[PDB]
């Protein structure tokens, strides 16, 4: 942004309708290859958020005091501010309409009614060109001048209406009434919608009116019969309504379609670990592929109707010529090239009016909603602040028998108040929970309202609320708040709150950016910077409420110390608390009971009168290749598919043009060398109702009709069917790879990547990209073929065409590289904007308590400045590629008009209508093409990602080997052997197995315990084979476990893990998903694990539906579940892994007996840390880094005093023992 | 959603995004 004046300011008529402005602003993005935020102009001094806000804020205070705040219309105040301009766009757009039904109605007629004559005049053919040359240039002109003054109307608006949004939120007294996210969207979306309805409204209130013109012609041309052709429009858009109102009505069901195979896809790539050691992968497949194909089906369904309204404006044009000109012919008029080919035309300018149309009227619509919404808005109750000074200056907060009340109506919480405070007491209040000391504090910041009484005040806020607000920026910045810096104040501001430890911790403490809530940060390192920010503020009154309650003891006291008790002596402070032992050096304390004053004094004075206050005192003291086009279409099913859907689009589009040559041959056979009895003497007429094969022509008409339509459906049908199976293949095989690669994946990559391409990059590709591949391949080839009829009528329109190709492709060149780096500047100043919109939203109170409502709302005004600029041109960027391409097609139609002109007897005048109708049918597809080619580009940058993965993941262990089954009986017993075990996680990372050798004779209950990172979590990893060894065997009953398949490995073993692991679904697919088991082993499992009681009471035992994470049944309820789970497979060995996180006593002696019991004969691996658990087991295992030192039993290891074990064991002891 | 008849007038200069 650097400017002196804007160069649209400086703009005559022609470059505002031309905007030339922007082609050099396109020449230096095209020279250097990108934009930067430098290049472009800053926002001009008339759409600046200021004065438009202060504009838009007048007004509506006009409206406020001539109606009231309850019949107030802000539409109305919205008309009246954008009235002139909104009146010189209509007044524009008349002028296009004008021109736009002017140029084909009378220019096209009497050029194609010149053909017709007999004798050549060359000086009134060429002005009939000229006549359509100018208007061309009128039309496309007079748009642009609209759309120009549409984007600053809107660009205004936008910016007078956020700005107006944030000032009201700013002084908001519930903050709380309506949402966060809704008052996020206010300031954010709501301007967009404001912009998108004033231009694209604006356009709106021109569209039926050309309409109305076409059809009064068509009459005027025709007959009775232009009725026809006027009712196929009526009949016909209402009917796109119904295909618009069910594609979303199917849409909407596909969401909750996609919701549940997001969810499950979650659910797989959350706890893939638990699903590979329980070899449970088939089971998750399954279900996500019955998701899939049910969302397959939505989506067949939604392509469909999507298809269904495509490209219909040819077949709106073809439909209207077959019935107009079939019942006109079939009653035995008369019709000429000429009033046929103008019709056709008239026709053709309809449907590009009727294309503009509709997307307004949805804009308007959006645009009520978000106008009721701003309304909701600005009448909400406002803050104030107290500002009744008191009598004596030495009094700076004073109260007189004030009963305030809460507000949700007039809620009563506090009761005659008699609060006198007098500068430098520090004041503490005292009381119970909702004793009302918030209330208080509400009250004196200025949130309340009076009934009876008086409030007194006098100074300035400090402000620590209980959550301390982080500000979104650096820690140096976030402690000035808009002050200004001192080396000296600032270092002793940082040694009273204790922020040295902190500034150690940090990479760059003092520029290190925080969040807007704090994402590297603790909650009392948090109250320590609020409280930094509110000892450098240095205000008068300081309200600090339970500044020191989430933090420690130790330092929350060295803080009280030192600063409370030395800095503040001669300052007011207001201290809330819940901990009352700090009050004892207090000068004044306060007790609220019930909201009435009860007590109050001194401290001695308050052990003296043993009252309430004196109970709780000691209560207390006790851009892709084609290589991904490529990919996308192999995946398609190869060349063959793509063959066949590009014949069926030539086919409709052929449909679509022979029926409009056919209409042109049958005007141009004429009569057919009739001879006919016209009164006394019989000569040839020529008349086409004089056919005796008129009949024939018509049938075949109206078989040309009817084809098309049929044509088009099964193009829909097809091409819908074709996307739906390269996505369903993309989605198919990135499942399949994401299944069978490691570990190793899954560590190294973030589960939320995978979980996008599957979330985003698959809705992506599935809706996105076959809609707009679509309407891009509809585009090119009714493009082709208009090209193509006109040069089968005129080869030298080729001619005039390739330099047009060339320029053609120099604009799409220029035009891609400066819309794509005018997008990105866009979106990247608008990263700052949300993150202050968010970071203000989410610290209103205390920013209102620091009266720093004015500097967040110039910040504000500043990005949201910062944001408009870019945007601005973005959007004259689109019209400027508008305004060429409209040239382009202007010179295609002014050369076919000469062509005509210039070819007078040697071509029929029905050829020449129809090679007019189709130059003017090329009008608008240019900028279409342009952008739904970079659209699609798009879509394949996404399907690059997709393709990127799918070859990227690499491969686990075969599901056999080929080593062979070890033995239909293995495990006959429980004999496992270790000897040189070297693992490893990763490569380059140290051993964590380091020589360990052990032997566990089968029954034997074995608990491993250590300290973090002896290598504890890696034996049930080694024993399932998740990671490979580096060294050493693996041995159980002589069967070495590295030859033997990972299906029958995990088949026989079982595992507990550390938290329970439980699906969507119901208690039998969270209990065995392959229905392998009886009924009577379920519920002997389940008594068992005492779980039949609490089971069979529901209503839906064994098919209960089960929640997410089960968050249906107690903890222990899911953990009793685990264990049945894990008892119901029958394995000989089995891993139970630390099964204890914060857990009742008796139902942890419940769930110990219990395991103790259940697996009496199967041998115990106990991964746990609890030593006092462990006690009586066999024996214990000991690692200490990757190696065991003592493996014996604890009757001998607690003997002995050198004992490891018995020193861990001690410092347990003396650990629960000593609290102190 | 987003229908091919809201993109057409839509894509004649506004951007192609209503969110």
């Amino acid at each position: 942004t650097s400017k002196h004046q804007h160069p649209v300011d400086n703009a005559g008529l022609f470059s505002c309708m031309t905007f030339s402005w922007l082609s050099s602003l396109a020449r230096v993005a095209h020279k250097k290859g990108e934009l930067s935020m430098e290049d472009v102009w800053s926002l001009s001094k008339h759409e600046s958020s200021d004065v438009n806000c202060r504009r838009l804020e007048r007004l509506w205070q006009e409206e406020l005091n001539e109606v009231g705040p309850d019949a107030a219309s802000l539409r109305r105040v919205v008309w009246i501010f954008c009235r002139t301009r909104l009146i010189l766009s209509i007044v524009c757009l008349m002028i296009t309409q004008l021109a736009g039904f002017s140029g084909p109605a009378f220019m096209v007629k009497h050029l194609l009614e010149y053909t017709q004559a007999t004798e050549s005049n060359l000086q009134y053919s060429l002005l009939l060109v000229l006549g359509l040359l100018l208007t061309e240039i009128v039309r496309s002109w007079s748009l642009a001048l609209t759309w120009a003054l549409n984007y600053r109307t809107g660009v205004r608006l936008r910016g007078a209406i956020l700005t107006m949004a944030f000032k009201k939120i700013l002084k908001l007294k519930n903050i709380k009434e309506k949402s966060l996210g809704e008052l996020i969207n206010i300031c954010s979306n709501d301007g967009q919608r404001m912009f998108e309805a004033a231009a694209v409204g604006s356009l709106l209130a021109g569209g039926p009116v050309v309409a109305i013109l076409g059809m009064i012609y068509n009459v005027i041309i025709l007959g009775p019969t232009g009725f026809l052709g006027s009712a196929v429009f009526i009949l016909f858009y209402p009917a796109m309504m119904f295909a618009s109102r069910l594609t979303a009505y199917f849409r909407r069901k596909c969401v909750a379609a996609t919701d549940e195979r997001v969810q499950k896809m979650n659910e797989v790539l959350t706890y893939i670990k638990f699903i590979k050691m329980y070899a449970w992968v088939k089971a998750f497949s399954q279900s996500v592929q019955k998701i899939r194909e049910e969302e397959r089906r939505i989506l067949e369904k939604a392509g469909y109707f999507q298809s269904i309204t495509v490209g219909v404006a040819p077949i709106v044009v073809v439909i209207a010529s077959v019935v107009t000109f079939s019942v006109h012919m079939t009653l035995g008029f008369d019709l000429t090239a000429a009033q046929a080919f103008t019709v056709v035309t008239v026709f053709n300018s309809m449907t590009f009016a009727l294309k503009v149309t509709p997307f307004s009227v949805k804009s308007l619509s959006e645009a009520s909603v978000a106008v009721d919404r701003f309304k909701s808005l600005f009448l909400m109750e406002e803050v104030h602040m107290i500002k009744n000074k008191p009598a004596s200056p030495h009094i700076k907060i004073e109260m007189k028998n004030a009963t305030l009340a809460w507000d949700s109506r007039l809620q009563r919480t506090l009761h005659s108040i008699d609060l006198e405070i007098q500068e430098g007491k520090l004041v503490g209040i005292c009381g119970s929970v909702g004793s009302g000391k918030t209330s208080l504090i509400s009250a004196i910041l200025g949130q309340m309202t009076l009934l009876e009484g008086s409030i007194a005040i006098s100074g300035t806020f400090a402000y620590v609320a209980q959550q301390a607000w982080i500000l979104n920026a650096t820690l140096r910045d976030n402690i000035l708040f808009g002050k200004e810096y001192d080396e000296e104040r600032y270092n002793s501001v940082l040694n009273s709150c204790c922020l040295r430890p902190d500034l150690a911790i940090l990479p760059s403490s003092d520029l290190t950016e925080i969040g807007e809530r704090g994402a590297n940060l603790s909650g009392g390192q948090r109250q320590r910077i609020s409280l930094a920010r509110a000892l450098y503020s240095d205000r008068s009154i300081y309200i600090l409420d339970d500044p020191l309650s989430a933090l420690d003891a130790h330092v929350g006291n060295h803080i009280f110390n030192s600063a409370i008790r030395k800095h503040l002596k001669s300052k007011t402070v207001l201290f809330v608390t819940h901990q009352l032992q700090y009050l004892v050096d207090c000068d004044e304390v306060i007790f609220m009971k019930e909201g009435c004053i009860t007590e109050r004094g001194t401290h001695e004075e308050l052990m003296n009168l043993n009252g309430d206050y004196a109970t709780i005192f000691n209560n207390l003291l006790l851009s892709v290749p084609w290589s991904v086009y490529g990919v996308y279409i192999q995946a398609a099913g190869g060349p063959l598919a793509f063959l066949v859907i590009m014949a069926l689009f030539m086919l409709n589009v052929g449909s679509t043009a022979f029926s409009t040559w056919w209409l042109s041959y049958w005007i141009k056979q004429g009569s057919g060398n009739t001879t006919v009895t016209r009164g006394n003497e019989t000569s040839v007429s020529d008349s086409m109702k004089d056919n005796p094969h008129m009949q024939y022509y018509a049938s075949i008409y109206a078989l040309s009709m009817a084809v098309m339509l049929i044509l088009k459906a099964i193009r829909g049908v097809v091409f819908v069917k074709g996307t739906l199976r390269a996505s369903s293949r993309l989605h198919d095989e990135l499942f399949r790879r994401i299944l069978r690669s490691p570990m190793k994946f899954f560590d190294t990559t973030p589960t939320g990547r995978i979980l996008n391409r599957f979330s985003k990059d698959m809705d992506e590709v599935d809706v996105r990209l076959p809609f707009q591949a679509e309407m891009f391949i509809q585009n090119v080839i009714l493009v082709f073929f208009c090209v193509g009829m006109i040069a089968g009528v005129f080869p030298w329109f080729l001619v005039a065409v390739g330099p047009l190709v060339i320029l053609f492709s120099v604009l799409h060149i220029v035009s891609r590289v400066l819309i794509r780096e005018l997008k990105r500047l866009d979106n990247i100043t608008q990263s700052p904007f949300l993150s202050h919109i968010t970071s203000s939203i989410q610290g209103l109170a205390t920013i209102h308590a620091y009266n720093k409502g004015q500097e967040f709302l110039h910040r504000y005004q500043e990005l949201l400045d910062d944001n408009q600029a870019p945007f601005f041109l973005f959007t004259c960027a689109m019209r400027w590629l508008a305004v060429r391409l409209d040239l382009i097609s202007i010179a295609l139609i002014t050369t076919t008009g000469l062509m005509i002109v210039l070819m007078h007897g040697q071509i029929p005048p029905a050829y020449a209508g129809l090679a007019i109708s189709y130059a003017v049918q090329l009008t608008g597809l240019f900028q279409f093409t342009v952008r739904l080619a970079s659209e699609t580009e798009a879509r394949f940058t996404s399907v690059e990602r997709i393709n990127h993965y799918i070859k990227t993941l690499s491969l686990e262990a075969p599901a056999r080997i080929k080593n062979k089954a070890p033995s239909p009986d293995w495990p006959q017993e429980g004999e496992v052997t270790f000897e040189n075990a070297e693992m490893r996680y990763r490569e380059n990372l140290p051993l964590v197995l380091k020589k360990v050798s052990f032997t566990i004779k089968p029954k034997e209950k074995i608990g491993i315990v250590g300290r973090t990172g002896s290598g504890k979590s890696s034996l049930g990893m080694a024993l399932f084979r998740l990671v490979e060894l580096s060294g050493g065997c693996i041995k159980i009953d002589g069967v070495r476990i590295s030859d033997i398949g990972l299906a029958d490995l995990r088949s026989k073993l079982s595992i507990i893990p550390q938290e329970p692991v439980l699906f969507s679904g119901t208690v039998r697919s969270n209990l065995d998903p392959f229905n392998q088991y009886t009924e009577d082993q379920i519920w002997d499992a389940l008594e068992r694990t005492h779980m039949k009681e609490c089971i069979a009471q529901l209503p839906l035992k064994l098919e209960s539906e089960v929640m997410e994470n089960g968050d249906n049944f107690s903890v222990g309820e899911r953990q009793l579940l685990c264990i049945a789970r894990a008892l119901l497979r029958h394995c000989k060995i089995l891993i139970l892994d630390e099964a204890t996180a914060a857990m009742d006593t008796e139902t942890d002696l419940l769930i110990q007996e219990t395991i103790r019991e259940a697996f009496a004969d199967c041998t115990m691996l106990t991964i746990a840390h609890r030593l006092h658990t462990v006690l009586g087991s066999d024996r214990i295992m000991v690692l200490a880094q990757g190696q065991v030192v003592e493996f014996d039993t604890p009757s001998v290891l607690l003997s002995n005093d050198s004992s490891r074990f018995y020193a861990m064991f001690a410092a347990a002891e003396n650990k629960v023992a000593v609290k102190g | 959603c987003q229908d091919a008849l809201e993109t057409a007038a839509r894509a004649e200069g506004l951007s192609l995004d209503a969110s």
